[PDB]
């Protein structure tokens, strides 16, 4: 909600095809996407 | 009284300094440019109370 | 491990970046674009 | 053989030992690349280390 | 025995500026227990005149007749208070023997002689001996002087017993070479048990024939309207915390009728669309009675002012209140300043239980800050999770070290309040429950903030040596 | 292929809590029931009376 | 008698232990507990 302070990852995949790579990163960032959404949600006209 | 003083002793205003050359000039740069022409010399000297 | 190397970058510039990282989080996807890795230093005021 | 010819001048948090002092400069916001030369004789933490 | 003979003897000594007499006492197994006595650190006592409320303070009347009207920074009075109540508490002298014994084949085995009227059994587990004073202001003696008495333990914690002068000296009033060699050879008179004023200790009080005491003629008087001035000192003392409480309820009740009873969510539990929400209400009426019902001072709300009316909730409360009001950070302390920086909270909670009628009391919680959203999350002092704003048969209690306020129905809505102090005064707010600080004896380091080791431990089971 | 059992995950329709999400109270019929318990337990019950008076029975 | 929600559509739910569970009591329980707190 107030802080938008974020992460850094180095993420060392065995995964070549990008798009089955984004498919095990919406898999394993659901908190972050649903917080995206959340903020989507509670801050209208807005821009993130 | 901060347009009168600076209307006084000659010098300008930072004419709006922005965000980041806020921090800019707290990371060191040149600001006072060089004068018409100098046939002495490049002028330096302090004050102490 | 943030307190302990938050007291050994004790300098302007690198103090000047982590307070260039306050802005937007969209245009903080756009601030940073990756130059690569380094193998030599030279240790002067101006490393090369 | 006095105690101090100049006492506004002097003390650690004086006038000038917050004006010039360049440890007590930083709190102020000062560009970097000018030349004050009251720093190197009021630099006391790089005098007495 | 041995404490006791020292003890008569400086109270022979220091009669010329403090005027107490020697009251000798034992204790046993009905007030406090092996464990509790075997570590106890020294024991504390300070009497309360008939009109006058201490010793240590002024004569004729005090300062602490002002409230503390709920101020913020003085938690109460400031802490000028915390060195005049510690300053009337004196230090008395002490000794466990903590193994079984017959009194009357102990002193009889060591070097007194016992002479009673008849040889009763006295069978207790471990006797502690100590010695308190009753303060005789001239020479007569007031009989609704009371006398409290309190007893630390290393940790902190405290318990407290009082009694009156009528109970002391039932009898013992209306019966009427070296020093030590002569107390040795004559010795004790007789024993008697005396109760606290709520009867619930029975501790025994020992009256030597060579007390010195009985040499000063003291004189005596039991008058009535001084006893009611003694009885009305110990409702104040006793209704401290409990008008507290009410002070609690009435401000709920107000705060339901300010707004109604439509009142916010304040705490992360989901809720359903489906379940009727009268059945909860009901169940906050009920355990709000049961709440008014099992009320004590062992609660949540007194054990979150316990800790305020020391001096380092002055500091923290000063240094707090000078950092959240400080002005928007600027590039020049950013860059090379010291940068700056309350994690997680320290509350306290009662949880009452509608189904089961049972409340508990004193209960510690850490409470956080959902980052998702803006809503409270309670944790154990542990790190699991209180599941029992799930249970629609309970209700919860939280106070703040902030001493703000949430009653919280089962769905994870909160009644917020803030606690009410104004219709209080000072001083029993102070002698009732001020935390006292540990002063150095055996078994601690010299300067503050050290790692401590075990107990001392004066043993009933090792051998003490 | 037949009727079989597996572990679907149990569905139920719940709420994420949120800062104005508000429990409305009866008013008219709760806060009038309410009303007499408040005025009937503002006098007497104070708990301040029973061990006072069993200090004072024993005295007596 | 019934409370004023912001969200209008309600959530599925992953069902966590780990988290708060819900009043989880059916209308049989309540009923109950309504004769219990009666007599």
């Amino acid at each position: 909600g107030p802080e938008t302070r974020p992460g850094i990852y180095v993420l060392t995949s065995s995964i070549a095809h990008w798009q089955t790579l984004v498919d095990v990163a919406r898999g394993k960032f659901a908190r972050e996407r649903c917080s995206f959404v959340n903020r989507r949600i509670t801050r209208p006209r807005q821009i993130p | 009284v901060d347009r009168w003083i600076r209307h006084a002793a000659g010098v300008e205003r930072p004419q709006l300094l922005d965000t980041e050359t806020i921090s800019m000039l707290t990371f060191g740069s040149m600001s006072e440019r060089n004068a018409a022409a100098t046939v002495h010399g490049q002028k330096a000297a302090c004050e102490l109370i | 491990t943030r307190c302990l190397l938050e007291s050994v970058y004790t300098a302007s510039a690198a103090r000047a970046a982590l307070q260039w990282l306050d802005l937007g989080p969209h245009l903080l996807h756009r601030r940073l674009e990756t130059l690569g890795c380094v193998k030599t230093v030279s240790l002067g005021i101006t490393s090369l | 053989f006095a105690a101090t010819h100049n006492p506004w001048a002097s003390q650690a948090g004086c006038l000038s030992d917050v004006l010039y002092n360049t440890r007590h400069r930083e709190r102020l916001g000062y560009n970097s690349k000018f030349y004050s030369p009251c720093a190197q004789y009021f630099n006391t933490e790089e005098i007495i280390a | 025995m041995e404490t006791h003979l020292y003890s008569d003897l400086a109270f022979e000594a220091r009669f010329a500026d403090d005027e107490q007499l020697p009251l000798h006492l034992v204790l046993d197994q009905e007030v406090l227990s092996n464990e509790e006595a075997e570590t106890l650190r020294y024991v504390y006592y300070r009497n309360v005149d008939s009109a006058g409320r201490s010793t240590g303070r002024a004569p004729g009347g005090d300062e602490d007749d002002a409230p503390a009207s709920d101020d913020a920074e003085d938690a109460v009075g400031g802490d000028r208070a915390f060195d005049r109540e510690r300053r009337t508490w004196q230090r008395a002298c002490f000794r466990v023997l903590p193994r079984p014994l017959e009194l009357l084949d102990y002193l009889r085995q060591s070097g007194l002689t016992v002479t009673l009227e008849k040889e009763q059994r006295v069978r207790m587990f471990y006797a502690v001996f100590t010695t308190l004073g009753l303060r005789c202001p001239d020479n007569r003696l007031s009989g609704a002087q009371t006398l409290h008495l309190r007893l630390v333990w290393p940790d902190g914690s405290y318990r407290d017993w009082e009694f009156l002068a009528r109970d002391l000296l039932r009898e013992e009033m209306e019966a009427n070479v070296a020093r030590t060699d002569e107390w040795k050879g004559a010795g004790v008179s007789r024993l008697r048990e005396v109760w606290d004023v709520q009867h619930r200790v029975r501790l025994r009080v020992l009256w030597y024939v060579n007390s010195f005491w009985r040499s000063r003629e003291l004189s005596y008087d039991d008058h009535e309207v001084e006893l009611y001035r003694a009885l009305d000192a110990y409702r104040a003392r006793i209704a401290v915390e409990y008008v507290l409480i009410r002070a609690v309820r009435d401000e709920i009740y107000a705060v339901l009728r300010r707004d109604g009873g439509a009142l916010p969510q304040r705490f992360a539990c989901h809720v359903s669309r489906n379940m009727s929400w009268r059945v909860v209400w009901e169940l906050c009426r009920h355990a709000l009675a049961l709440w008014m019902d099992w009320a004590d001072v062992r609660s949540c709300i007194i054990k979150a002012l316990t800790p305020r009316l020391s001096r380092g909730a002055a500091a923290a409360a000063q240094r707090a209140r000078r950092q959240r009001e400080r002005s928007a950070p600027k590039p020049q302390e950013l860059l090379f300043g010291p940068r700056n920086e309350p994690a997680e909270q320290t509350w306290y909670a009662d949880v009452v239980r509608c189904v089961r009628a049972q409340v508990d009391l004193g209960v510690e919680v850490r409470a956080a800050r959902c980052p998702r959203t803006g809503l409270w999350i309670v944790r154990d002092r542990r790190g699991r999770l209180r599941r029992w704003l799930s249970q629609p048969e309970v209700c919860v209690l939280y106070v703040t070290p902030d001493l703000d306020f949430y009653w919280v129905l089962p769905g994870g809505f909160a009644v917020s309040s803030r606690v009410t102090l104004h219709g209080l005064a000072q001083r029993a707010l102070r002698d009732r429950f001020q935390n006292f600080e540990a002063v150095l004896a055996r078994g601690m380091h010299v300067e503050a903030g050290r790692q401590e080791p075990e107990t001392p431990r004066v043993s009933g089971r090792r051998l003490p040596f | 292929s037949l009727l079989h059992t597996f572990w679907r995950l149990p569905v139920a329709v719940f709420f994420e809590p949120h800062e104005e999400n508000v429990l409305r109270c009866p008013e008219r019929v709760l806060r009038r029931l309410l009303e007499d318990a408040a005025v009937t337990m503002r006098g007497g019950g104070w708990r301040e009376d029973v061990l006072m008076d069993r200090v004072r029975k024993r005295y007596l």
